[PDB]
């Protein structure tokens, strides 16, 4: 039974470690109460479209009945009073957060035949492999440690998860994917979230290339002037 | 991308008309499969394309504004700056008009320029 | 790379260690000296390429002032707006001429140049 935690922009994808710091000092009294528990813990939520804090603080419906419980590690207060840290460790659904009462309703539904259920995996990891390569977001040393032939994938799920994190959707796009409670309808979801935010980057990028381009293009016919000249 | 257990059944069959069919079944089962995954992916294409224009169009700006910030340290921001400080003033036309040209010169030009040096004395 | 001096001091050592120490001494000094010759060079290379990345950041930054602010400006440029502000005037053609001759080298002169300035002074 605590407040609801202030994201305030700052999206926690599953199994994904992030570093929320809300101005507000209010939430420095609530971690340091929280101190004395033998095991502290901390709410992790989104917020809905239209972000608001004071609504924040007048209704508590604005924050999505989704959340990932998960356990504090450390405090650093390096520059601000809150570093808070939240990690992605257990996804919950609240039936209704205006009534907390809470339940680990974690649907991972699997077919018994699996020989082509981890062949999307393969096209979903050779996907993220290109999108990193041509829109470079994070170190790849992630995916050295985290292979699929490894088998040390006991969560497909999280890594599908992670792999969709990589994704740059606005967090309406997450919240849909998250929604979706077939396995193969986030999985597609995913990967064509995935592939707009390659491209909404990959815009990005190619207008300065072009215009490393045109200025290539124009000093190339300047120097064809200047032999002939 | 039939499945091992498929390549085995396909292995079991002796009569080659029949290994035949069966690779062409396979091919078909798994030619709709993919149809059936794009189609999908098509579709889901289409509704987060439903997302207006105008997103893509802050999310230009944006970029924009996240060009060479250094971190907000507030300089190199002349421009910016200049233009606040214009904007408490009630000014003529032929000021701004010739600030517009002088500014976009600066653009043009390089920030370690002695012209531009000198321009930006005249604009302070 | 020491001077043959140096090689004559050398030389003059008879102790195996002190010719020695010498012969390390020059090496370092010739290190020294190449170490920071390699460091130089690189260091300018690299400021002439973000010179250039800089011309590409500037054409951006046009690209980003476009419909905005200065370079939004008007359709009039100062070629068309004194061909505009004389297009009223019963004018002889000698002037004519004159303003072709001053408007080609407007166009020829940067913005820029002080003789851009005092070009645009006297067709005002």
């Amino acid at each position: 039974h605590l407040p609801l935690i202030a994201i305030t922009r700052n999206p926690v994808f599953p199994r994904f470690i992030k570093i929320i710091e809300v101005k507000n000092k209010k939430l420095v009294e609530l971690l340091r109460r929280k101190v004395r528990l033998a095991q502290p813990y901390v709410g992790v939520f989104l917020k809905r479209d239209d972000s608001n804090e004071s609504d924040v603080v007048e209704s508590l419906d604005e924050i999505f009945h989704t959340g990932t419980f998960a356990q504090i590690h450390e405090m650093q207060d390096l520059g601000d009073k809150l570093r808070m840290i939240v990690m992605g460790h257990r996804r919950v659904h609240i039936s209704r957060q205006l009534e907390m009462v809470e339940v680990e309703n974690v649907v991972h539904e699997d077919f018994q035949v699996t020989e082509e259920v981890k062949a999307l995996t393969a096209e979903i990891v050779k996907t993220i492999r290109d999108i990193i390569a041509l829109n470079p977001l994070y170190r790849e040393s992630v995916l050295q440690m985290m292979q699929a032939g490894q088998r040390v994938v006991d969560n497909p799920i999280y890594l599908s998860d992670m792999g969709a994190a990589l994704t740059g959707a606005e967090s309406h796009e997450l919240q849909d994917v998250l929604e979706e409670t077939n396995i193969p309808k986030r999985l597609y979801k995913a990967l064509s979230l995935l592939k707009k935010e390659f491209e909404l980057s990959k815009l990005q990028q190619r207008l300065g290339r072009e215009v490393e381009e045109k200025i290539k293009q124009t000093h190339r016919k300047y120097l064809l002037q200047e032999q002939l000249k | 991308g039939a499945e091992s257990h498929e390549l085995q059944d396909v292995l079991e069959e002796t009569n080659i008309p029949k290994r035949l069919y069966k690779a062409l079944s396979l091919l078909k089962k798994e030619f709709e499969l993919s149809k059936l995954q794009q189609r999908l992916g098509r579709e889901v294409e289409e509704k987060i394309k439903q997302t207006h224009r105008k997103y893509l169009l802050q999310e230009q700006l944006k970029i924009i504004k996240k060009e060479l910030g250094l971190e907000k340290d507030d300089k190199d921001a002349i421009e910016e700056k200049f233009r606040e400080r214009l904007k408490e003033l009630v000014v003529p036309k032929h000021v701004m008009d010739v600030v517009d040209e002088e500014l976009s010169k600066l653009g043009l030009l390089d920030n370690h320029s002695s012209e531009f040096n000198v321009t930006r004395n005249y604009l302070d």
